[PDB]
RNA sequence: ACCUCGGGUGGGCACUCUAAGGAGACUGCCGGUGACAAACCGGAGGAAGGUGGGGAUGACGUCAAGUCAUCAUGGCCCUUACGGCCAGGGCUACACACGUGCUACAAUGGUCGGUACAAAGGGUUGCCAAGCCGCGAGGUGGAGCUAAUCCCAUAAAACCGAUCGUAGUCCGGAUCGCAGUCUGCAACUCGACUGCGUGAAGUCGGAAUCGCUAGUAAUCGUGAAUCAGAAUGUCACGGUG
């Protein structure tokens, strides 16, 4: 869809918004030379923020298709815009081979 | 009445101990090591004194007799409480989160 | 001098073999030949291009492989030492050519092929 | 069907000194376990130079003769007939049909101590007692009712 | 000196390109040695909707390729470098 | 499962609305939709309406039930 | 030469290796065979002998074969919802039947104690060593590292010694009780592994039916993609043969 592009581009925001006070709440509960009272209001601050921040939330889409099954990583395209792109030698030093 | 049950006799005693129900393999090891008893020769070939220790071993794991009624109760807090892991436990549904559709026949039989 | 450089490749291994004239010091990456080769028949297969070739006393022999599996080294070896043999003359090469010795076998692993589970293994249809 | 076949060779015994026995090696061994095989093969040798004082190459050089078969049937069907056929077994043939017979009557043996299953075949057919020597007779008793389709509709 | 691009019929035409062009100003420079490359296999289905057996197998390759000089005395490479960069050359510097 | 470095597990909304609903005693179920929080101590015998999926349920609370969470006793699938 | 005995070090450019550029194989040559003409059967030499082995490369077309849910589009309908937003649930339900796949059913084995040899690949939003604490999965600890350097990373089968005596078993491991660690805001429905305990069916499997002609079948491991977490599948590389 184009509606479903759209919600998972702002996820994209929350995420790089909040992103360094998750950083130092999970900080101070995995060291064991913490106290549990500094643990545990530590445990209030992650659960009161809204819940589209973690990375587990985030779903790597393809840039230009949108299609999520059949993503790369070394590539920013999905499976089959990868092959019509590379079929007019635009992706610089792929080839076929054996 | 032998060691809680009988014992079969010549075999070596990490094994002859196994069967004695509320011990497996690793603890069988353990419990040689603890006392001194050799594996490596048979039951015949023991004294009849050192078996108290062994014995004494007997009476600090558990005993098949009160192991099953214990591990019933267990099972039966699960089911009186009607919680999801003894609502199919009642009934002979796989537990564990298996797959129910297909091939879970070890519960249901032929 | 006499010293004599002898390589011999079998099954993606690699064994660079020495021969200088010597009485019959037999060592392999500073191990015996007895000691390097733990229980096989090819402990005798490294000795049969020497022993036919009526040297099998005569020679100091250090050699170093690399790579390979157990008994693909000990390929690399009797094809190694045989084109050691050979820098002498040709008085040995119809003995050697005609022995099946002197030819690297090129039977090397084939590679898995899509739609395959193995190099030729099919799943089954019905 | 163009005819292709070459012919590969593997003849290899160093410790014994033999090239029947090698050939042999290779009908014991499954999916390449070549060293488990060798010291099985070479552990029901033993045991019959511990039995008998002759060579024990000499008694399997008696048993494969013992074993290994003459004619045998050839199930030609005419197209609207099934017919079988007594033919002769070409000599190079026969040299593996005695050794394919004699290791599969050894895992049957039901014994102990594996080597004493292949241990005990080899000595029996020295005599003829043995279980591939009653398989071979009764194969060459099966020519003779077939031996009167032997050259017609054959 | 080290050298990175995706085809030999650039960074192996491109070594002569500073070997000839340093060792003209005076300083020693040794034959360049290669390195292992890099090869990476990309197997992507090639049906829209599924039939799974058809595939299509590519490889993307990258050339090393390293220098050596002797006597550094000659900056000369070092405003000759927007030269010797033509079009997908990368040149991380290792002045020995 | 949930290692006991983070020991417990209960929900912030969930604690105000019970720890202060201790203090007017029960008079009222819980109506809430959460299921990933375990029962305490501190609410052994109220009055909870988890939420089925397309209804709420009740749920006593006893003694015995610290440990399992509120999903073993709301139900999911039917299967008459 | 050096050494502390580690290419450790000076050194060397012989080598292995790496990767660029080349030669080599054409029925060329010998004999026979054919209409002596294509070719065929033998022979020498040679690393390789008769398209050396493998791979990519699939003609005119067929089945109105498949896909409007990858994308693109003609038309048709919805447009106070057949469009948007957020919680929980669901796709993992379950007398049954069919398809592929893994272990097993043991003594060419099972355990314990030693000990030997690989290729290929990923890693500065990462790998996460030494030391260190844990029955064990791990926890600390922070190096080295932008890669023939550092880490992933210990190949397994084989071999050697011991016990095991062919018993539903020192076989097999399903189920299940209890106790733990890891990721994630969160392991109830619904994750993976670890400990301890329990121990099933299974003693080679009808009619039928499929795969394969040589580094092949058969058997033993290793890696990658997708990926916070999660492979008996997919793709890929080697051992023994």
């Amino acid at each position: 869809k184009e509606s479903m592009k759209n919600r998972e581009l702002k996820r994209q925001l929350t995420v790089a918004k909040y992103a360094k006070k998750r950083a130092e709440l999970k900080a101070i509960i995995a060291n064991p030379n913490s106290s549990a009272e500094e643990r545990w209001n530590a445990q209030v601050a992650l659960q009161k923020q809204p819940r589209d921040a973690s990375a587990s939330r985030l779903r790597n889409r393809c840039r230009l298709t949108g299609r999520p099954h059949g993503f790369y990583r070394k590539f920013g395209l999905s499976r089959n815009k990868l092959r019509e792109a590379a079929m007019r030698g635009d992706v610089p030093g792929l080839v076929k081979a054996s | 009445r032998i060691a809680g049950v009988n014992i079969p006799d010549n075999k070596h005693t990490v094994i002859s101990l196994t069967y004695i129900y509320g011990v497996g393999r690793t603890t069988a090891q353990s419990i040689c090591a603890a006392t001194g008893v050799n594996p490596a020769a048979k039951i015949k070939d023991l004294s009849d004194e050192q078996i108290d220790q062994l014995r004494n071993e007997v009476a600090k794991i558990t005993t098949e007799g009160d192991l099953r009624r214990e591990i019933n109760m267990n099972i039966k807090r699960l089911m009186d409480l009607g919680c999801y892991r003894g609502l199919r436990h009642r009934r002979g549904l796989p537990v564990r989160g298996q797959r129910t559709k297909t091939n879970a026949r070890t519960r249901k039989g032929p | 001098a006499t010293q004599n450089y002898g390589t011999g490749r079998r099954k993606t291994a690699t064994a660079r073999v020495f021969l200088r004239p010597g009485t019959g010091k037999i060592s392999i990456n500073n191990r015996g030949l007895d000691q390097f080769f733990g229980r096989e028949t090819a402990r005798m297969v490294v000795r049969q291009p020497l022993e036919l070739t009526e040297t099998v006393e005569k020679f100091d022999i250090f050699v170093t492989v690399v790579g390979g599996g157990v008994s693909g080294q000990a390929g690399a070896i009797r094809h190694g030492i045989t084109r050691a043999l050979i820098e002498y003359d040709e008085t040995l090469r119809s003995s050697l050519r005609k022995a099946g010795y002197v030819t690297r076998d090129a039977r090397e692993v084939e590679r898995k092929k899509v739609g395959l589970r193995k190099a030729r293994k099919r799943p089954q249809y019905s | 069907r163009r005819r292709v076949a070459a012919k590969r060779e593997v003849l290899a015994d160093p410790k014994y000194g033999s090239q029947i026995l090698a050939k042999f090696m290779n009908h014991v061994m499954e999916s390449g376990k070549k060293a488990v095989a060798e010291r099985i093969v070479y552990g029901a040798l033993d045991k019959v130079k511990e039995r008998g004082k002759a060579d024990p190459l000499e008694t399997f050089e008696k048993a494969l003769d013992a074993i290994a078969p003459l004619v045998e049937v050839k199930s030609r069907r005419v197209g609207g007939a099934t017919y079988q056929v007594p033919v002769e077994v070409r000599p190079s043939r026969r040299n593996a049909l005695a050794m394919r017979w004699l290791v599969d009557f050894a895992r049957k043996r039901g014994e102990k101590s594996m080597a004493l299953r292949l241990a005990g075949e080899l000595l029996d057919a020295a005599e003829g007692k043995g279980a591939a020597v009653k398989k071979r007779e009764d194969v060459h008793r099966m020519a003779e009712a077939n031996k009167a389709f032997s050259h017609y509709r054959f | 000196i080290r050298l990175k691009a995706f085809d030999h019929r650039l960074i192996d035409q491109s070594t002569q390109e500073i070997v000839e062009t340093a060792k003209r100003t005076g300083a020693q420079v040794r034959g360049p040695i290669p390195l292992p490359t890099r090869k990476e296999r990309f197997t992507v289905l090639i049906s829209p909707h599924v039939n799974k057996d058809a595939r299509d197998q590519y490889e993307i390759r990258t050339h090393k390729r390293v220098l050596d000089i002797v006597q550094p005395t000659d900056k000369t490479v070092d405003a000759l470098m927007k030269l010797d960069l033509a079009a997908g050359v990368e040149v991380q510097i290792s002045l020995g | 499962p949930r290692s006991l470095k983070k020991g417990p597990f209960i929900d912030l909304h969930l604690l105000k609305k019970v720890e202060v609903a201790v203090e007017k005693n029960d008079r009222k179920p819980i109506k809430t939709w959460s299921r990933r929080s375990m029962i305490l101590p501190h609410m052994v015998g109220l009055t909870i309406a988890v939420h089925n999926g397309r209804q709420h349920v009740p749920v006593l609370v006893n003694e015995d039930m610290v440990g399992h969470k509120l999903g073993e006793f709301a139900a999911t699938r039917t299967y008459r």
